[PDB]
């Protein structure tokens, strides 16, 4: 529709601003340090191999890019809300939808652009520099290209959901690291020992769909397959529908933000 | 040499400087290759595969009858190597004194519990850089050839998820757990059964013998 | 002075922000996680002893805490000036360094209320519930960590406040915590590593144990791994250093040294912020 017009505010808010310069170049120093330097625990060298720096790559990503998602998000709508300019926004003809639907594609297209570019520079630079080990990287670094930045868009939802609620900005930032705080470190530590309370009885049949109900365990199934019950088309399927319910539920909350 | 649907595939008792290459143990039962004092030998290329239980009708061994696929016992000097024991109840048990033999470029795939070690002694299972497989290993090949970083510190609750809930390995490559075995690696938490493969295997050897 | 005015309005708006309330809360989550159903890595479920607690707890710390106080602090200077209210309060007969050190203890006393009421629930729920531990380790370990992990916050709010006075949005004030965040953590241990693995064969070999202590993430690790901790024995990159920077002062003195030459900084910067 013509969520377009916020989709470039939010665009130029990015360029204005200097996360595209953080972001990027976030990824790009992290991505040459893990494909260079990461190996230095035994022997400093570059591109052991593809898959190498892929998993630890990916590794640094669940902890990090679902932060970033959670810290370009809060004060989305609750900031608006602050300055006054979102009431403003509200009286023209859009709507409460369009607007946190053009807010979501202006920031997934800041976090895809940084991704792109970022780690695009990460994949040039290991052409260029390391030897002609391998060219057909593509699937391997696309598909980290595809999931990171649906990874981005999932977390990104999850902070328009809990913004939508929050009242002051700088609450919404104790219920984001909540999110984040969950995914990371509560949903791993709890699976774990549930499991090891249910000795044998747990009925193993149904743990790899429970590990469906984190988007961080998709994620890295996800760059995990070079050479499961879950396919990898349901591999994807499930984090689209992550993305689904967490948008419908922050349009749900936005309705009644007043 | 070929063993089906036993109740012993292969009982090496009591002698000296034999060669048991290039064997190999199908669907068993109660063990695999039981091994009593057995020195000078040259143990090579055997394949064990599940080696059942002593389960026949309404019952449970409590605590016992447990298979296994190397019971090796009281052996101080074998050449123990290229050896894939797979689907086993329990794999290379460990009693008595088996010092100075050398362990190397085993395959131990989709055990219960992948060794029983015993002694109060230090004995690492990896002659000139070269460990076992250990499928219950956990991540870590940062060096391209590099075998493996962690040693493999054998811990029998570990095992027990990683084949009952294969998919457990995925939960604990998160950075976080991640940094908690980083943590428990450091902090010793159980004490050490004293095996450890300096030298793990991330590539699975023995791949010649899987099917022939 | 009147900073104690500041830092009261600032406690003020933790109570009304469910901010202490969500700071102590998921903190002390994490700390209740990391001895009961933290060991479960290794498959023992439960157990308290005292040196692992606090050191898995330590490093999940050295993450957490770094970015909360970043989260709470990166807006007290940008946010203002947007919010409108920094204008007014200039007005006042406040210094701008009185203003910013009343934030600074403000939110300082707001990180370290929160951990102090955190594993206030998490030091009874091990000494009430937990099978005969020796109780004056317990206290002083976890003694050490409080201080440890406040200081930290203390550090990282500094550094918060040094970037929100050179910053002029609050986005961009957020990436650049998230990047000074990134930076020590995943960066200055990596870097150095590497440092030492390939620059330096024998480059130089007298000067990578030292150098640890510009990062405040690592000095904050090695104070509360080494300790007076049993069978310390350290891991990588803590190893280097772990022998011998000479101190069992020396770390806590440039942990403060850090927050002061930060809070300079802040004072600097913020003494020129406006046009």
């Amino acid at each position: 529709n013509q969520v377009w017009n916020i989709a470039r505010k939010e665009l130029s808010d990015g360029l204005r601003n200097r996360w595209l310069l953080a972001i990027s170049l976030l990824f790009a120093v992290l991505a040459v340090g893990i494909a260079w330097l990461g190996a230095a625990a035994s022997g400093q060298l570059g591109f052991t191999s593809i898959p190498a720096t892929i998993a630890s790559l990916a590794s640094l990503a669940t902890f990090l890019m679902p932060l970033i998602a959670l810290l370009l998000a809060y004060d989305a709508i609750v900031g608006e809300d602050e300055g006054g300019t979102l009431m403003l926004l509200l009286t023209y003809p859009l709507g409460r939808g369009q607007i946190l639907l053009g807010k979501f594609v202006g920031h997934g297209l800041i976090l895809a652009l940084a991704v792109l570019i970022g780690f695009g520079c990460a994949a040039l630079a290991i052409a260029l520099l390391v030897e002609g080990v391998e060219l057909g990287l593509f699937w391997a670094f696309g598909r980290f290209m595809i999931s990171s930045t649906l990874l981005g868009w999932v977390f990104l939802a999850f902070a328009y959901v809990l913004s939508g609620k929050v009242n002051e900005k700088s609450s919404a930032a104790g219920l984001a690291l909540g999110v984040w705080f969950l995914f990371v470190l509560v949903f791993d530590l709890v699976l774990l020992a549930l499991l090891v309370l249910s000795e044998g009885k747990f009925n193993p049949e149904l743990l790899p769909w429970l590990l469906l109900l984190n988007p961080t365990d998709i994620y890295r199934l996800i760059n995990l397959s070079g050479f499961l019950p879950v396919p990898a088309a349901v591999l994807w399927l499930c984090l689209l529908a992550w993305i689904g319910v967490s948008l419908l539920l922050a349009y749900a909350i936005f309705r009644r933000r007043l | 040499n070929v063993t089906r649907r036993t109740r012993t595939g292969y009982a090496l008792m009591q002698s000296r400087k034999l060669t048991v290459t290039g064997n190999r143990s199908e669907q068993d039962q109660n063990y695999g290759i039981l091994m009593n004092y057995i020195t000078y030998s040259t143990i090579t290329g055997n394949f064990v595969s599940d080696v059942q239980r002593g389960d026949t009708g309404g019952d449970s061994m409590i605590s016992g009858g447990e298979g296994k696929a190397l019971f090796i016992y009281n052996s101080l000097f074998n050449t123990i190597e290229n050896n894939h024991f797979e689907k086993s109840s329990l794999g290379i048990h460990l009693t008595a004194g088996s010092e100075d033999n050398r362990i190397s470029g085993n395959a131990f795939v989709g055990n219960q519990q992948q060794v029983k070690y015993v002694a109060s002694r230090t004995q690492e299972w990896s002659v000139d850089g070269r460990g076992n497989y250990w499928s219950d290993y956990l991540g870590w090949d940062r060096n391209n050839d590099g075998l493996g970083d962690i040693a493999y510190e054998p811990n029998d609750n570990v095992d027990r998820l990683l084949w009952l809930y294969p998919q457990v390995r995925l939960l604990m490559n998160s950075p976080s757990i991640e940094v908690l075995r980083w943590v428990q690696r450091a902090f010793p938490v159980i004490k050490s059964p004293g095996v450890q493969d300096s030298h793990p295997l991330m590539k699975l050897p023995t791949e010649k013998l899987l099917t022939e």
